[PDB]
């Protein structure tokens, strides 16, 4: 049933995912990681586009 | 509906309790975050009737440039610190006060004449230094109705600062109604000379909006 | 090297440049202000560059 | 498998002899379907829409 | 030549025009460069990249 | 259209494939999204097989790329063409100047 | 959330001890059955290993005396 | 010296059918900046129009067809379609119809009227018809709302919109196209601070200058008003 709601895009799932996101960081990577400021960890910001 | 527009139902404002406000109003249309903060910013800041030291005429000295006998502050510093007082005056319109005191300390705020008609909000405010002898300081300040700011260079002069307010500052923000993303958090943050805090001022600045609307508002 | 490397580049760096720099004659040239909050409200009043 | 059988011995849904391999429009496109060609293998049945 | 043909309409020779900000509807000081510039659209397309 | 070009559009836009031009000058006389017809000049007519021109114009498919082909009729129901003009203007073409 | 560890590094010293050693709480949180020792302002069990470490009530000895304590208790 | 004076809608200059200055004559020193570009935001974001929203030609399945006959293929035709200024009377929602065969062309003034829906230009062009034995006929769906609606986002819910034959057309609804303001100085008898603004709008016709700047004000002041009180 989970995998169904996020199939349609419910609308609570975007609230699950607000919540899912909050104190989640991910890894951003440019592909020449030249030194290791290369892959730096941001907090993600769930943004339209 | 056509005409059906979010209204902000998250008004709810922090403070530095006294007279430094942070009101983070929220979710208003798209775009009208920055149309009603500049609205809010214009009004504040150029027309906010308030009363401040429009002028000083010092007991014995003529010049913008000079030297009294035991302050160290000069005359400029003089200006500065009476530009930084907060009168608030009653019915009267143009106040006038005196400042004859004598002794060694600063020179406070409370050293000034009373009257039913002002009200000085911060007697612990500084408005000169005095020396270690029988060095006396005393002047007429000329306190005066107005109401944005009126600079000495367009008019002893001293720069009124008329409307209360010190500093307005919105930051349009990302807001979130359910499935949409785009939309305003108005963020307004203000701080006052101290004669009103900044929860009122902004709303009699939306007073003074709304009612110069009245001439079009269609119910 | 210890050098921070969040150097603003490139519009941060000319916006400073045209904010904290000085004209010869300007509007409001040689008028004692209060402190900073007054020369904010100067500035966006519109009565002094 | 186990408790799977059991789940199809109770709501007695069959176990269809037949696996779904449809071709679906990939994920975030969306347009029209301006065309469709049919192409047969020769001396093959021809279906309805062909 | 690109003078006189801003001249012939009446646009203003310097090329620059003063421009007011959309939001708080203030003028820009120091005015600003703005005209027709032909732009293309490549398809590196975000829908693709994505 | 450019608004500011170099005179080298328009040989780009006929010197392809793209654009649809004349064979032999006359007069449209039945233009469509599809197909453009023209009823050739008596001068330029061969002398057995009196004929009049026509282009059926390649509507929407799909480029290698997968973006969109597909002509339009910039000229109208009885307007004089001439040869070697333009009278379908392709993809990113306007009357049959390249318009990227 | 929280933006700098800078205050967390200085309660355990090395910033990978203090890595393992959140890790090891938010665990014990997560997975379980412990509660955080200070209110949680909505945030994940990571950043509020962190804020306890930040308050000097969270770290490798306390949390190994903790071990054992329980360890007591659990005859 | 503690209380303004508060504007009044003076003579509304009408230059043509779409484009008319008006003038607010009495303003304070200071507040015709703000009124002028508070009302010009509102005027160009939130506006009530009636833009057309759907296209059902008659043997046509999708956008990307042609017909013969006309020489517009179908994109061209719903893109002539959303230009089409119409305001309406009385619904929030109308269909029209234009049917129309012989050679020429299909202006708005061939659509069928309705009591309520106005063609605001009769000379606007559909498309073109170039067969003698050749008739489109097309049902147009105006409606009204506000700012931009993509059929993307439109395609939300649908209602469940069953026929292939409809076309959606990119909605539109807000009449006006360009506001410029200017504050000079009124001439008022006295009071040599007295600004007068000057709110140029450009409409499409679907909205009066009037009643538009009045919406405006009714806009901001209701949002004040929530922020009159906190």
């Amino acid at each position: 049933a989970a995998k169904k709601m996020v199939e349609r895009e419910e609308a609570v799932v975007w609230d699950i995912l607000d919540e899912v996101i909050r104190e989640h960081p991910v890894l951003l990577n440019r592909a020449p990681t030249l030194h290791r400021l290369g892959i730096q960890a941001f907090e993600p910001v769930l943004i339209e586009g | 509906s056509v005409t059906e527009f979010l209204k902000p139902r998250l008004v709810d404002i922090e403070q530095v309790s006294s007279t430094h406000a942070k009101v983070t109003l929220e979710p208003l249309e798209r775009g009208f975050g920055h149309t009603l903060g500049n609205a809010l910013r214009r009004i504040l800041l150029s027309s906010m009737p308030g009363c401040a030291v429009t002028e000083v005429e010092i007991d014995g000295v003529l010049h913008e440039y000079s030297t009294k006998e035991g302050v160290q502050e000069d005359i400029l510093e003089i200006l500065l610190n009476l530009k930084g007082l907060a009168v608030r005056v009653q019915g009267k319109d143009e106040v006038i006060l005196t400042l004859n005191k004598s002794g060694i300390g600063p020179v406070t705020a409370a050293d000034i004449t009373h009257d039913g008609d002002v009200e000085i909000v911060k007697p612990q405010h500084v408005i000169c230094h005095l020396t270690d002898e029988n060095a006396s300081i005393s002047m007429r300040i000329k306190v005066q109705r107005g109401r944005g700011y009126v600079p000495a260079s367009t008019r002893l002069l001293v720069d009124a600062c008329y409307s209360p307010v010190e500093r307005i500052a919105y930051n349009v923000e990302a807001a979130r109604v359910e499935q949409r993303t785009d939309l305003d958090k108005l963020v307004i943050e203000m701080e006052t000379n101290g004669t009103i805090d900044p929860e009122e001022a902004i709303r009699r600045a939306a007073t003074i909006l709304a009612e110069q609307l009245e001439a079009f508002v269609d119910l | 090297n210890g050098e921070p490397i969040i150097v603003p580049s490139q519009d941060v760096v000319l916006g400073l440049y045209y904010m904290t720099r000085d004209c010869v004659n300007a509007k409001g040239e040689g008028m004692v202000l209060t402190g900073p909050k007054e020369a904010e409200r100067l500035y966006r009043s519109g009565l002094a560059s | 498998t186990p408790e799977e059988k059991l789940l199809r011995a109770i709501f007695g849904e069959k176990a269809s002899d037949v696996k779904d391999s449809s071709l679906r429009v990939p994920n975030g496109v969306s347009g029209t379907v301006i065309d469709v060609q049919v192409f047969t293998r020769d001396g093959v049945e021809k279906d309805k829409r062909a | 030549e690109i003078k006189e043909l801003l001249k012939l309409g009446d646009l203003p020779t310097s090329g620059q025009i003063r421009l007011y900000d959309g939001r708080t509807g203030e003028q820009f000081e120091r005015p600003v460069t703005v005209g027709y510039m032909y732009m293309l659209k490549l398809n590196h397309l975000v829908d693709d990249k994505m | 259209k450019p608004l500011v070009g170099t005179g080298m559009e328009r040989a780009v836009a006929v010197d392809s494939g793209v654009t649809a031009v004349a064979k032999r000058g006359g007069v449209v006389q039945y233009v469509d999204a599809s197909r453009i017809v023209i009823k050739v000049n008596e001068d330029e007519m061969y002398p057995g097989e009196a004929g009049i021109d026509i282009y059926n114009l390649t509507k929407y498919t799909r480029s290698n790329q997968n973006t969109c082909i597909n002509q339009m009729p910039c000229v109208s129901l009885g307007e004089p063409v001439e040869r070697g003009d333009v009278l379908a203007d392709g993809p990113s073409t306007d009357l049959g100047e390249l318009a990227l | 959330a929280r933006v700098t560890v800078q205050d967390a590094v200085e309660k355990i010293g090395n910033r990978f001890d203090l890595v393992l050693v959140a890790a090891r709480r938010a665990r014990q949180m997560q997975v379980g059955g412990k509660d955080p020792l200070v209110p949680e302002e909505n945030d994940k069990t990571t950043v509020i290993a962190l804020r306890e470490i930040e308050e000097g009530l969270i770290n490798n000895q306390i949390l190994d005396v903790r071990e054992r304590q329980e360890q007591q208790e659990q005859e």
